[PDB]
């Protein structure tokens, strides 16, 4: 039939635009005592994985495509799911929106591997020191309150403190001007919904969504001093649906501003 | 069978579901109290339309929350009354309604911490002393 | 009687038929009030056992009755039973009006005596107290309002709030120093509430509150306690918000209290205003956080009691619906647990019953109908349903739902942190939860691993348990120099972080893999910064296993040493024994786990003085109820399980076990079956219960460990109510078993010295190769990089190198016995076991591997080893061997050339010896002088099973007893052959099984081990069983749990690769022990001789063509070898030629040429091409194929016989038949036709009249099916298309030949006894009538994967077991007697004559199996496929013969499509229409 061909086009477009292979990262001891290594090394561990399964899905359903070998019951299910066009189950390991399709799913994955790519790279490079630098994007990493959490654990072994006892603050600014602070990290591709932040301050407004050219994250030791009223509380989410809760952002409003105006209009902060 | 998607349609519904003899008793502040929540209702009602924005997830806000909330009015302001004709918008347990809806009724489904916030929100701006006044806003600038 | 005094409800029908039996007896309803009650274990009598006088807990705390109840005067159960309850309500409202009298006299103080206080605390139980400390507290703080009515008054709730302060300050002092657990659990619930106490009080101050009915105050839970009322089940009222509740007044014992999260009192007002609200709630939420035991706060605080139906496969219906109507009467709560997990039909059911009793509940705002049943709905009800993310529909409605998605875990860690005397503890708090959030991340994950809250629960009271420890260490220190002392001065220097460092290491360092350790540093560090901790050694043990070590031959180290990380284990192990009484020494098979306990053990009797006792028992080689004893039907009479036995036995003290430290070991696997009745054990209470009654508590030195290899099977709870130590694979490190075998070695001699000095040099000469970076561990871990058929466990394959070392031994040791005038010198000793190393080194590294895998291992051996190797350009060195001189010599020396008789070729137990079976040979007569069992491994029919029999009928001293390990085979069959040919006899060391004659070692011969089922929790009840005899030379005796070891026995088994289907890979521990070694198909240099003795020894028969045997055979390897190339398995699954079908071949050629006397070349290469075709050709599927058989076959008779003419050698209608001549003579296609016509005329005059047409198709099979029933055990499978004349050609042949055709009747109703009932049938039918039968039955004759087990057992042995038990087989045994009385044959017993049954049933039933590896080269395959275009092109003509269909106007058309290609030139009318 037809379906077996352009089947067949779809799988030979999609191991095209996905990338070759994933560089793994290399263990040493004092690579091991950074907690940022440590995430970012099973990030690679489970993307890796996960492209080779799919690459060699694709290899197979290709061969099948022309009929060197014959359709398995795992490969019924993937064939007769992706002529459906709903997301196979051994795909998709990480949290996804329900919704998203095939064909979009695969297109962030290649996303995914690309940033994945860059940062094996950049640590081959160097090391944790140069991979402290790194611009990383919350929606693009699989577990990024995996990455929030090392960052704490980054700074506080860097700098000899309880993890208790450090807060996060937000630096909204643009990649260009911005400042690699010791306890700076840089994080990419933060949207805000229904409001626009100027030099950290934050208004109303009927745009649908606002980007944010480079959120900044700082650890900084607990204050112990109670936050004014004009700094609000922003939930951050890592896709559109909302459905799943990384961490929270505390941000200053700017003035006339009614936080509860601010609760209301469901004001978030969305990674992708 | 859809409901009609409008506020004015939920409004409708609910003050013809909820009996006239109900709404209509000793404490002639009962009947704002009623009003005042069958509008949040009505706005949470039609939020959840808007599930990315309104809410985080479509909670399950049906019509026996709203039963339970006017079971709620009712049984509080009956404690507060002991039978008077009027009472006082200061004497109205503000409070006890405001954490009530806060976390047993209309809270019991809000499994996120920040659509509880945004329910706090909503009530602590509805229910309170200030509503009894004439200048009383359900709204800022609509349009 | 159910009616009156419902509380019985609960129990079981049974159980309350148990209960009126038991009316009499006031002892034996003991389990009925633990079931029943909320922590009542008993009710205490007195000695007359006539009154009552108390009621006690699980703990041991007990409720003194006010006004005892009497039996005597109440003779009636119910009657007394709720006379029994309502005083115990009495009293405990009485005495909390005592408590709270006192309460109230010691607050509003400014000080507190603590003596006074605690001996309050002594005086009331732990829930009197905690109630009493509420309902003061809330007297005082509502006074103290009633005061602030006037406004602004100048607050009193500073001075409640200071009361409070020194109370717990108080609480903090007194929990520190040494008390009595109850009197600790009892501080620790009123620190608790207290703490909670104040931190409301501090939000009361912060807010400013005024007035009483304020509703910030309202929203707190408020006591009320009026002593003035009457009656005094309504004198304690609780209310918080609007609901207000009466107490249950039900005796709780001691329950763990909660800690009053925000979250938690947020469902506490949710809860109360729900059922003020006359509706339940469902407090879903991920499992863990405290929702079901959120629900059961709740009903202790009311003094309610809560039902925890677990939603489990272990949910059921009657026994639920009973005790939830029970509910129903009573009035007490119910919480189901996780409600997503019922199946849907469950839930559905589920879901009307508890809508039912929720609308009368709301009615009641009153009778429903449970079980045909009105009953009054008691208005304290309520019922709780959580979840685990939804409701169903008709629930929506009437529950409410909350969000549990998170427990403040901080505050629980700050709340029970303090509760433990902790100072500071919000920063400890603060630090630890954060921790266990990064635990639950960034370790790697396991199965074992549990880092939920109740660990974090868990940890800090070890951390509690580890500060009164060193408190205690530093009383006693103090006590030894000086007198000062002081607990606030020791607590004050005291550090605490160091503390629950301590206690997390100790905890949850265990469990981790090796590789997680620095990961559980590198956090400790990042929360814990600047703090450390490191283990007191504890240098009494470390030098006792040492000593025991040296003694035990084991390996011991020192932290960074060799074994180090095992000494640790062994350490955390005997630590984790002084603080749980309940153990799971995780890891991997052969890691450290039996030699560690029993050293622990050793070393502690040596150090401690008190000697150790263990009872090693494994679980799953006894049934569950053997395992715990079993229930009379009758007499309800208690035979002891095992485990229940030896606990019994410690405990009735008879030669002072209590004063002994008793381990029982659970070594094997674990499944929630039978832990499920030991639960009641690892947890606080310590008892065991017994089906029957009787209960049991365990004393203090009972130690329970599980010696347990994985627990993907093993329930979370049933993880978290022990303990745990991992030993990880790398804890027992290779060089480390080189010094445990090399010492062994050194020590032991074999027989049981001059050969232990030959083993002491042999050790020395072999020395340098065990050490570090060797030759044997290079060459392990390449046999770990290469694959094996069966899953490589490096235990096994070192065993199988030690087990051939020490035959080396015995060996050298035989052969200076055979030389005593010249015992071998060091240089030749030296050689030898150098040579005889390299040959146990490929021989157990490589033997379970193919040829060529065999061969690698070889090359990178020679590679890397220095020993001089065989200098054989090709031939590996595996084919070599060494002789008792020590030299290399080749195998083939060995092989001798046998000559077969020539009645004896191709007969099933003539072994004709070739390199590969003398090669086995020595390995089989190696393995079993060391009585090590061992398994064959090998596609089926290679030859393994009778090139065992060959070595163990010429084993001098060992009879072999095969046995057919079936699906179903259990450890049962194994007993009765062990009765059956051994016998129990008492020695001074104990019961001894032995075989009955004397002097000769059984071997058990199991044709397939790994054919038995692997159970859902994935274990193999036999072959533990053989694990459990082979570890423990020993098995314990079910029927008087003794144990009894085994002497003068050994097993051997057999098993095809895994892969195939129906084959379990056994578990690895089963492995480790027996060794494996790989019997493939024989190569073709060994096909050559070997079927060249067979075919010499059967031309013998005729002279004249006897120079023709050698080319035959090699022409019959060639063809044979082609179609093995060709035919893969992976074009088809049938697709398989092994060298029993070179049997078979020579076999049907012997049939051929036996009652004929002369024939030339030329007949001979007919009968070989005849069988060729119906042995290689006959199961193909393709007709490509077969002509490529066809031409293969005929090129082979031309090159390997060229003088021979071709077209009366193989002309094209090759058919064999006897029916025409007398003889099996090759017949004419045309005559043979004729003839089976004829019989055709008589087969439809007398059978079935359908015409049959007689295309060449229909000739071959008809042909062939006769030449399978004429030979005995003929069974054949005929694969072919529907209706193509599978059945009506296999009536024919059965008629023809005088069979009986049997086909079972099917349909829908047929179930597998109407099929057993058949089989027996026929079984009797041809076994005892000596009646032939051909069985035919169908794929729709098989309903039921079962049918096709049964089916595959019968031909594979000829009789199934299973089918004559009982009366019928005492009515087999009775036609058997008959039948062989009417043959000639007196037999008296039963097993001869069952034995004369199966072969009668072997020798006359003939089944044929038709469709569309194990029944594959076992039976016959044929494929009929379609009728091909001659076939079709006949019947039509055949049938379309009675109407005109010629033509003579008919003109030919230029051009025909001839689709039949035999069409006539001229097509006729008919011809083409035909066509
Ligand atoms: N400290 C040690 N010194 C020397 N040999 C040791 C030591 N610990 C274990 N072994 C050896 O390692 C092997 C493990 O034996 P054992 O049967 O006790 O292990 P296990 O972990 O209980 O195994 P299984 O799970 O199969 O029951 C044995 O060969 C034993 O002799
Ligand atoms: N309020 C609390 N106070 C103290 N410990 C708690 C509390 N809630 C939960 N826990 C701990 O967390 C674990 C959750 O147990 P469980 O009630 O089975 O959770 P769930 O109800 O979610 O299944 C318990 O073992 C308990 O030790
Ligand atoms: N060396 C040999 N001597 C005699 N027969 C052999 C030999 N090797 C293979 N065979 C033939 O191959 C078959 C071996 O398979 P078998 O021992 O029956 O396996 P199993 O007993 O496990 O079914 C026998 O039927 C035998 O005729
Ligand atoms: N060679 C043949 N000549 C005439 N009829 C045949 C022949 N082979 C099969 N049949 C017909 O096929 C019918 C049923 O065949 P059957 O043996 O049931 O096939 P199967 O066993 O494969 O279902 C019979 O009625 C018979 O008439």
């Amino acid at each position: 039939p037809a379906w077996m061909r352009t089947l067949h086009t779809t799988a030979s477009n999609w191991l095209h635009l996905i990338p070759q292979t994933l560089s793994h990262l290399k263990r040493t001891v004092e690579n091991i005592k950074d907690p940022l290594f440590r995430f970012f090394e099973r990030e690679v561990k489970m993307g890796a994985k996960l492209l080779q399964d799919v690459r060699q899905d694709l290899a197979d359903v290709v061969q099948v495509c022309e009929g060197k070998k014959k359709q398995t019951n795992y490969l019924r299910t993937l064939i007769n799911e992706l002529v459906k066009g709903i997301l196979p189950r051994s795909w998709s390991h990480y949290t996804v929106p329900a919704g998203m399709t095939v064909i979009q799913w695969v297109s962030d994955f290649s996303e995914r591997i690309k940033q994945l790519q860059n940062i094996s790279l950049a640590a081959a490079s160097g090391g944790a020191k140069e991979l402290k630098n790194i611009h990383v994007c919350l929606g693009g990493l699989f577990v990024p309150e995996a990455y929030i959490t090392a960052t704490r654990q980054y700074v506080a072994q860097a700098n000899s403190w309880s993890l208790e006892e450090l807060c996060l603050e937000v630096n909204v600014t643009t990649s260009q001007g911005a400042t690699l602070d010791a306890c700076s990290f840089g994080v990419t591709g933060l949207k805000l919904q229904g409001a626009t932040c100027n030099n950290n301050k934050l208004s109303l407004s009927n745009a649908i969504s606002t980007a944010l050219p480079l959120t900044q994250l700082r650890w900084v030791k607990q204050t112990n001093t109670e936050k004014k009223a004009s700094v609000v509380t922003l939930p951050v989410y890592l896709n559109f649906t909302r459905a799943d809760l990384i961490f929270t952002v505390d941000f200053e409003i700017a003035t006339k501003e009614d936080p509860r105006s601010f609760y209301e209009r469901g004001v978030a902060v969305l990674c992708t | 069978f859809e409901p009609p998607p409008g506020v004015k349609a939920n409004m409708l519904r609910t003050f013809s579901s909820i009996p006239v003899s109900r709404i209509c008793k000793s404490p002639n502040e009962r009947a704002r109290l009623y009003f005042l929540l069958a509008w949040f209702h009505a706005i949470i009602q039609e939020r959840l339309r808007y599930a990315p924005l309104g809410w985080s997830k479509k909670y399950e806000f049906g019509e026996s929350d709203l039963r339970s909330a006017c079971d709620t009015v009712d049984t509080w302001l009956d404690d507060t009354a002991k039978g008077r004709q009027n009472i006082s918008p200061d004497k109205i347990p503000w409070s006890a309604l405001k954490t009530l809806m806060a976390q047993s009724i209309y809270g019991g489904r809000v499994d996120n911490e920040f659509d509880q916030r945004l329910l706090n929100t909503f009530l602590e701006r509805l229910f309170t002393t200030r509503s009894f006044d004439s200048e009383f806003k359900l709204a800022c600038k609509v349009d | 009687e159910r009616s009156s005094f419902p509380r019985f409800y609960f129990v079981g029908d049974e159980d309350l038929l148990e209960i009126i039996g038991n009316s009499k007896n006031v002892a034996k309803l003991q389990k009925h009030f633990k079931k029943m009650f909320a922590g009542v274990s008993s009710i205490i009598l007195n000695e007359d056992n006539s009154v009552v006088l108390g009621i006690s807990s699980r703990e041991g705390e007990e409720v003194m009755f006010k006004t005892p109840v009497s039996i005597t005067e109440h003779p009636k159960i119910n009657e007394w039973l709720t006379l029994v309850e309502k005083e115990m309500r009495v009293t405990l409202a009485k005495l909390l009006a005592e408590s709270v009298t006192e309460v109230e006299i010691f607050g509003k103080a400014t000080s507190i005596d603590p003596n006074t206080y605690i001996t309050w605390i002594d005086k009331y139980q732990a829930q009197l107290v905690v109630l009493s400390a509420q309902i003061a507290w809330s007297e005082n703080v509502e006074t103290a309002l009633s005061s602030m009515g006037g406004g602004g008054d100048a607050a009193p709730l500073h001075s409640v709030l200071s009361n409070v302060e020194v109370t717990l300050n108080v609480l903090a002092d007194s929990v520190l120093m040494e008390q009595p657990p109850l009197r600790r659990r009892k501080l620790e619930h009123l620190i608790t509430e207290l703490v909670h106490q104040r931190d409301v009080t501090r939000s009361l101050i912060k807010s400013k509150i005024d007035n009483a009915k304020s509703f910030e105050w309202l929203s707190q839970m408020r006591f009320y306690f009026d002593p003035k009322q009457t009656d005094v089940l309504q004198q304690l009222s609780i209310q918080m918000a609007n609901a207000k509740f009466n107490y249950g007044f039900e005796y709780l014992g001691v329950q763990d209290k909660l800690v009053q999260t925000p979250l938690t009192d947020r469902c506490y007002l949710t809860m109360t205003q729900a059922l003020e609200a006359r509706l339940g709630g469902s407090p879903f939420g991920p499992a863990g956080t405290g929702k079901t035991e959120s629900v059961k706060a709740l009903g202790h605080q009311l003094g309610r009691f809560v039902l925890v139906f677990n939603c489990d496969e272990t949910f059921d219906f009657q026994a639920m619906g009973r005790i939830f109507v029970g509910l129903c009467q009573v009035g007490a709560w119910g919480c189901f647990d996780e409600f997503n997990r019922l199946e849907e039909r469950m839930l559905s059911a589920v879901s009307q019953q508890v809508q039912c009793i929720q609308e009368a509940l709301r009615e009641h705002s009153i009778t429903c109908e449970l079980l045909n049943k009105q009953v009054k709905v008691s208005p304290d009800m309520a019922i709780f349903i959580t979840m685990n993310p939804n409701l169903p529909d008709n629930l929506k409605k009437l529950f409410r739902s909350l969000a549990m998605t998170k427990p403040d875990r901080q505050l629980i860690a700050q709340v029970m942190l303090y509760s433990q005397g902790f100072r500071t503890a919000e920063v400890l708090a603060n630090k630890i939860v954060p921790f266990f959030k990064l635990c639950d991340e960034q370790l790697s994950s396991q199965s074992h691993y549990d880092f939920g809250l109740r660990a974090l629960k868990s940890v800090l009271v070890s951390a509690g348990n580890v500060k009164r420890e060193r408190i205690q260490k530093i009383k006693r220190e103090k006590e030894e120099r000086g007198e000062a002392v002081d607990e606030g001065e020791i607590a004050e220097n005291l550090p605490e972080q160091e503390i629950l460092i301590q206690s997390v290491c100790e905890t949850m360092v265990p469990k981790l893999v090796a590789e997680d350790i620095p990961l559980l540093f590198s956090l400790l560090s990042d929360v814990f910064p600047g703090v450390q901790y490191h283990r007191g050694e504890m240098t009494a043990l470390r030098e006792e296993l040492k000593k025991v070590c040296q003694e035990m031959y084991l390996t011991y180290g020192d932290g960074e040493e060799v074994g180090g990380m095992w000494v640790e284990k062994v350490l955390q192990l005997y630590q984790i024994t002084q603080i749980n009484h309940g153990l799971m020494m995780v890891g991997p098979s052969g890691s450290g786990k039996s030699m560690a306990w029993r050293v622990l053990l050793k070393a502690l009797e040596r150090l401690e003085g008190v000697e150790g006792v263990a009872h090693i028992i494994d679980p799953k080689a006894i049934s569950k109820d053997h395992l715990y004893g079993t229930l009379d039907p009758n007499t309800r009479e208690w035979t002891d399980g095992l485990f229940t036995h030896v606990l019994r036995k410690i405990i009735d003290s008879v030669r002072g076990e209590l004063q002994k430290r008793q381990w029982i070991v659970f070594d094997g696997d674990v499944d929630p079956e039978w832990v499920e009745n030991l639960n009641s054990v690892l947890d606080d209470n310590k008892l065991l219960t017994l089906p029957n009654g009787e209960r049991l508590s365990l004393p203090p030195n009972v130690r329970i460990m599980f010696e347990v290899q994985d627990l993907k099977y093993a329930t979370l709870a049933t993880v978290s109510r022990c303990g745990m130590v991992w030993f990880s694979e790398d804890v027992l490190s290779t060089d480390m078993i080189f010094n445990n075998f090399l010492a062994r070695l050194r020590s032991i001699p074999l027989d049981e010295s001059p050969m232990l000095q030959i083993q002491r040099d042999a050790a020395t000469i072999m020395q340098p190769y065990f050490t570090s970076n060797g030759l044997v561990t290079k060459a392990l871990e390449h046999a770990f990089q290469l694959e094996h058929i069966m899953d490589l466990t490096r235990l096994r394959c070192l065993g199988s190198l030690f087990s051939m070392l020490h035959q080396a031994c015995r060996n050298v040791a035989q052969y200076n016995a055979n030389h005593p005038d010249f015992p071998m010198q060091i240089e030749q000793l030296e050689r030898y076991i150098q040579r005889y190393l390299v040959y146990a080194i490929l021989w157990s590294l490589s033997g379970d591997s193919r040829l060529k895998m065999r061969a690698e291992l070889g090359e990178y051996i020679r590679r890397i080893t220095t020993v001089p190797l065989p200098t054989a350009p090709n031939i590996p060195i595996i084919d070599y061997e060494v002789s008792i001189s020590g030299e290399w010599s080749p195998w083939q020396a060995k092989v001798p050339q046998i000559e077969v008789e020539t009645h004896k070729v191709a007969a099933p137990d003539v072994v004709v010896p070739t390199l590969d079976t003398v090669r086995h040979e020595a390995l089989l007569y190696t393995w079993l002088a060391e009585h090590k069992p061992l398994v064959l491994c090998g596609p089926p029919g290679s030859g393994k099973t009778m090139t065992l029999f060959s070595a163990l009928r010429a084993l001098p001293d060992m009879e072999v007893v095969g046995l057919n390990f079936s699906s179903a085979t259990t450890p049962e069959l194994l007993l009765k052959t062990f009765d059956h040919y051994c016998e129990y006899r008492r020695t001074p060391n104990g019961v001894v099984l032995a075989p009955v004659q004397l002097g000769k070692w059984l071997v058990l011969f199991c044709d397939e081990i790994n054919l038995p089922d692997m159970d859902k929790y994935g274990t193999q009840r036999v072959i533990s069983f053989i694990r459990q005899m082979v570890e423990h030379g020993g098995f314990y005796r079910t029927s008087d749990q003794t144990w009894v070891k085994l002497e003068r026995i050994q097993f051997v088994g057999a098993c095809n690769p895994p892969t195939d289907p129906g084959r379990k890979p056994l578990s690895h521990r089963f492995l480790r022990h027996v060794p494996v070694v790989y019997v493939d198909y024989p190569g073709p240099a060994s096909l050559t001789q070997i079927y060249g003795t067979f075919n010499r020894a059967m031309l013998r028969l005729i002279p004249s063509l006897r120079t023709y045997a050698e080319p035959l055979t090699a022409a019959m390897v060639e063809f044979y070898t082609m179609s093995q190339e060709r035919f893969t398995q992976d074009t088809q699954p049938h697709y398989i030629y092994s060298p029993r079908e070179m049997t078979r071949w020579v076999r049907g050629i012997f049939e051929a040429l036996r009652p004929l006397e002369t024939l030339p070349v030329e007949g001979l290469i007919r009968i070989w091409a005849h069988e060729a075709l119906r042995l290689f050709q006959d199961r193909l599927v393709e007709d490509e194929e077969r002509r490529w058989t066809d031409e293969n076959i005929d090129t082979v008779a031309l090159k390997h016989f060229p003088n021979i003419d071709r077209e009366k050698a193989m002309s094209r209608p090759i058919l064999y038949s006897n029916w025409l001549s007398k003889d099996y003579i090759p017949v004419d296609q045309e005559e043979l036709r004729d003839y089976v016509k004829a019989r055709l005329k008589v087969f439809y005059e007398e059978e079935l009249d359908v015409p049959l047409v007689l295309f060449n198709e229909v000739l071959d099979h008809v042909l062939r099916i006769d030449r399978i029933f004429r030979q005995p055990q003929g069974h054949l499978l005929l694969i072919g298309v529907s209706g193509a004349g599978k059945t009506t050609l296999s009536r024919f042949v059965a008629w023809m030949n005088g069979l009986s055709v049997y086909q079972i009747k099917v349909h829908r109703k047929y179930t597998g006894e109407d099929f057993d009932e058949d089989l027996r049938t026929v079984l009797r039918r041809s076994g005892c009538k000596n009646e032939k039968i051909a069985f035919i039955m169908d794929e729709s004759n098989v309903l039921d994967s079962g049918f096709l087990e049964r089916m595959n057992t019968l031909l594979a042995n000829g009789e199934v077991p299973g089918l004559f038990e009982g009366d019928e087989y005492a009515t087999l045994m009775t036609q058997c007697k008959e039948g062989a009385q009417k043959e000639g044959l007196m037999l008296d017993s039963h097993e001869e004559l069952y034995k004369w049954f199966t072969s009668q049933v072997i020798r006359n039933l003939h089944v044929v199996f038709t469709m569309n590896p194990a029944l594959f080269n076992r039976c016959v395959l044929n494929w009929f496929g379609d009728w091909s275009t001659e076939a079709l092109y006949q019947v039509g003509k055949e049938f379309t013969s009675k109407m005109d269909l010629e033509k003579p106007n008919y003109i030919v058309p230029d051009y025909m499509p001839v689709v039949y290609d035999k069409l006539p030139q001229p097509p006729s009318h008919r011809e083409a229409i035909v066509n």
